[PDB]
């Protein structure tokens, strides 16, 4: 609560995410030939149909720490030899089970799932022939720890996005694993709770934060990353020596010998 | 709890979820649940829960509701404000329920002609499979004076599954034989005008819509191809090159290409998507601009009940009359399922030839 | 100059080269050049210089290094705890120049056929090349208790582009001629469970990995396609029919379809990308759950080195036991070839008709 101050948003397209870089996210392997359709009802006790398969993400709930997603299928195509997207609906749909989402190829290990949102698709012509291009969307979803109540320590939380339907979605027609090949915003729903690199932690030790995010990390960190916290406070300090500092190319100044003490002894 | 209204666009979808029969309602009586009909306290509206007392939003798809949140409700939403909406959508579900059980039962029988039987009319023609018109939803609002359109919905699970199922299987075969089904249309539209009429179907008076303002009932409408299997220069060969369904839809299994059917219930006919756009949809051919008009009366009632700068922020430029007049404007996009424009251009049978009269479904060769 | 750790994707980069044979590693006596074996000082994780000292990130590949950077190092990370890795990188390096030199032999052999051969086999079948597996990387620490992983790596300017060009080259002429080889396999795991052996073959016991805990040095497998060349009903119609290659695989030159061979060298197979995915490249038949635990050792050496905050900020979510143990669920992602999961769905002759044993590798009709 006392290192963090007002967040911002960020982008992301779960589909291009790496894995082994984003630890907010889990994947069902391809190449076994894993899928499964199964069913799942929205508050309102529709039900809907959809397929998991080789492929399909999902977004770990779990320790992210308040949390609004906003999901934008604007511009994608999605349309295949008998599929169109236009027409059709897209949903999150939020899982809650013991079993890893690694492990999943049957509906039985789905555990608890509801249907928490979702819109119809809208589809065009795109600049790009043969491509349908489907309207802007804003689905959203706000992950509220509190209102989930999480007891049970083997419990995982799961978000996904695909493709619903009231009638079955017959699998080798839409064979997209999801549809999270889109833009997603996440914006913190707290100012209060901080992450690093996918976790919430309890307290920061600023100086530790240095010089230990790649590229690769910075950019696949939630918006609430201590990281990006420590980089608006930075700035201020920044922006501070710039109202001061005049110096030139490689000129010494008052701002810059702190270093050269740590270099000189170092 | 001050609430506010919901925004153009989910009012939108209000109206063409209600044209499919699936807006969710929700009544103290029976909750979410609209099996038996009771009066609304909440509807769906594009992802916001509506208050049907006030039209407010008092709350979402994302949290769970049991019961009508407790809220500063100015109650001054008439159900007779809103009844046309809850109409539109209770009889939708009514007559997509009465469709399924037609396409069950052409398929059934189609599916039990024997070889030899089916073999013949591949070969000479003539009838293959007929069902009574009597026996097509015989207690619906849409064959009896005694049913009503709040009367119970016939509890099916997996209504949308079965339809596209069916409805596949049963085109699969008309396709594969050559077949002739007297239960088609090429357009729709030319049920309402076009197509001539013989026989008591000549009285026919269609609404063009699901509204309480003309009757429902009415007998199933098709094709009396009779004097098609006469003419002598339109035998089985001409049939297999004009009339079976794949020469003006296409191939079932290759196109995207959605066919119709004759008025059978409710005097409207049913579109089906194509079986390549991902699933067969079922859809009654009615006009945005006709769907639009059941919020007609609601946006008085919304102009009489809520403050002037509440319906501008929410509804936009025009208040709630300016969403409704530029709506009706775009009706033709943004209240029409794809599906209804998705019809084969060139069209070598058509539908003006033979005329239609209330009688018995039919495949024939 | 304080230094931190590295980041997981970069400890899993590490992995992915060392399973191909490429890691980069400087040695204060042999600079960057691994020709000759040298205590590991520093070798490049993901982009990152890291010293193998205390697994501090002590530079880039941006800026180059002529030594190990003077920095405030730890000095806990002891050879024991990461030669696993090591070992993984230069035995890789030892089998590809030890496949390598295979292929050119049957290339060659195949490039020698005279045209009248050539023809007879086409036309009857029968022997057209053969290799004494005697004569397949003799000297290397797959066929000689003599040699050592240690030893120095056959210097060999450009391994990749030659695999590539052989390979092709050699599968392209297999093709055309609808020839038949025993060295290859539609499926590479059944070379591990599957496929029966013969003869001393019978023995052999597969580690399925590159670690020194069960002896690399044996025989050259392929399979002994006698049987089949006596078979009445099996003469050449059948095998051009479903055995060459062709057939389960898919042309050579129109097929995304990586192609393995059977256990050659180190009792692992290799598995060869498809020509169509841009270029042909090699890779050891290795899961991706065996190459992590290669860095078993380093986790709890790192562990133990370096304080809780450090580990914690660089590794992510459960310091590095948590990586360790996140990255092991990932295995068949991030830590698997393409090439690997590539393989044709669809196989006629297969695998486990004919036994596989310790023989010569050759080319038949
Ligand atoms: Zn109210
Ligand atoms: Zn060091």
């Amino acid at each position: 609560p006392v290192f963090a101050i007002p967040p911002k948003p960020a982008d992301y397209n779960v589909r291009t995410l790496k894995i082994d870089e984003a630890t907010w996210l889990r994947m069902i392997p391809k190449t076994m030939g894993t899928l499964f359709q199964i069913q799942v009802t929205d508050n309102t006790g529709t039900n809907w149909h959809f397929n998991l398969r080789g492929g399909t993400r999902v977004v770990n709930l779990d320790q992210i720490a308040p949390m609004r997603f906003v999901l934008d299928l604007g511009g994608k195509s999605y349309k295949e030899t008998s599929w169109d997207p236009n027409g059709k609906k897209v949903g999150f749909i939020v899982f809650q089970s013991k079993i890893p989402f690694e492990l999943w190829t049957a509906a039985s290990q789905i555990g608890q799932a509801t249907v928490v949102n979702y819109v119809q698709l809208y589809a065009e012509d795109s600049s790009f022939t043969a491509q349908s291009i489907i309207a802007t969307t804003s689905l959203a979803y706000n992950y509220e720890p509190e209102q989930l109540n999480k007891t049970d320590p083997e419990m995982n939380y799961y978000l996904l996005a695909t493709f619903i339907d009231s009638a079955a979605i017959t699998p080798t027609n839409m064979t997209q694993p999801d549809v999270w090949d889109a833009l997603l915003t996440m914006s913190p729903l707290s100012a209060g709770e901080v992450t690093v690199k996918g976790a919430v932690v309890s307290e920061v030790v600023p100086a530790e934060l240095i010089g230990s995010y790649t590229p690769e990390s910075l950019n696949a960190s939630l918006p609430n990353d201590a990281a990006r916290c420590m980089i608006d406070r930075a700035s201020k300090i920044a922006e501070a020596i710039k109202i001061d500092d005049d110096a030139g190319p490689d000129e010494y100044s008052p701002n810059s010998v702190p270093i050269q003490g740590q270099l000189a002894i170092s | 709890m001050e609430v506010c209204l919901p925004n153009g666009h989910q009012i939108v979808d209000l109206i063409n979820n209600a044209f499919e029969g699936r807006v969710s309602i929700y009544s103290a009586q029976e909750g979410w649940d609209k099996t038996i009909s009771a009066q609304p306290d909440m509807m769906v509206c594009g992802g916001a829960v509506v208050c049907m007392h006030c039209l407010g939003v008092v709350g979402s798809l994302q949290r769970k509701l049991k019961h009508l949140p407790h809220h500063r409700c100015n109650q001054q939403i008439r159900h007779q404000d809103y009844v046309d909406v809850q109409f539109a959508d209770r009889v939708t579900a009514h007559w997509k329920r009465g469709m399924l059980s037609f396409v069950c039962q052409m398929h059934a029988m189609m599916n039990d002609v024997s070889p030899e039987d089916l073999d013949r009319v591949r070969t000479e023609g003539g009838s293959l499979v007929e069902l009574n018109w009597l026996q097509v939803d015989p207690n619906s609002m849409f064959r009896s004076i005694h049913s009503s359109w709040t009367d119970p919905l016939q509890v099916v699970d997996d209504l949308d599954t079965k339809l596209d199922q069916y409805w596949t299987a049963l085109n699969l075969m008309i396709d594969s034989s050559d077949l002739v089904p007297n239960f088609m249309m090429r357009d729709p539209s030319h049920a309402f005008n076009g197509v001539r009429l013989e026989g008591d179907a000549r009285q026919t008076q269609f609404s063009r819509t699901f509204d309480s303002r003309s009757s429902l009932e009415w007998g199933v409408m098709v094709y009396d191809y009779s004097e098609l299997e006469h003419d002598p220069s339109k035998g089985r060969a001409y049939r297999k090159e004009l009339v079976t369904p794949a020469r003006d839809f296409g191939h079932f299994g290759l196109s995207h290409y959605s066919r119709a059917t004759t008025p059978i219930l409710g005097k409207m006919p049913a579109v089906f998507s194509g079986m390549l756009t991902g699933n067969c949809k079922m859809y009654p051919f009615i006009k945005g601009t006709a769907k639009l008009k059941t919020v007609r009366k609601l946006v008085d009632s919304v102009n009489h009940a809520w403050g002037v700068e509440k319906i501008r922020y929410a509804l936009g430029p025009g208040g709630m009359t300016g969403w409704y007049n530029r709506t009706m404007q775009q009706a033709p996009i943004v209240l029409t399922p794809a599906a209804l424009t998705m019809f084969s251009d060139t069209t070598k049978f058509g539908d003006l030839d033979y005329p239609v009269m209330i009688g018995d479904p039919m495949i024939l060769g």
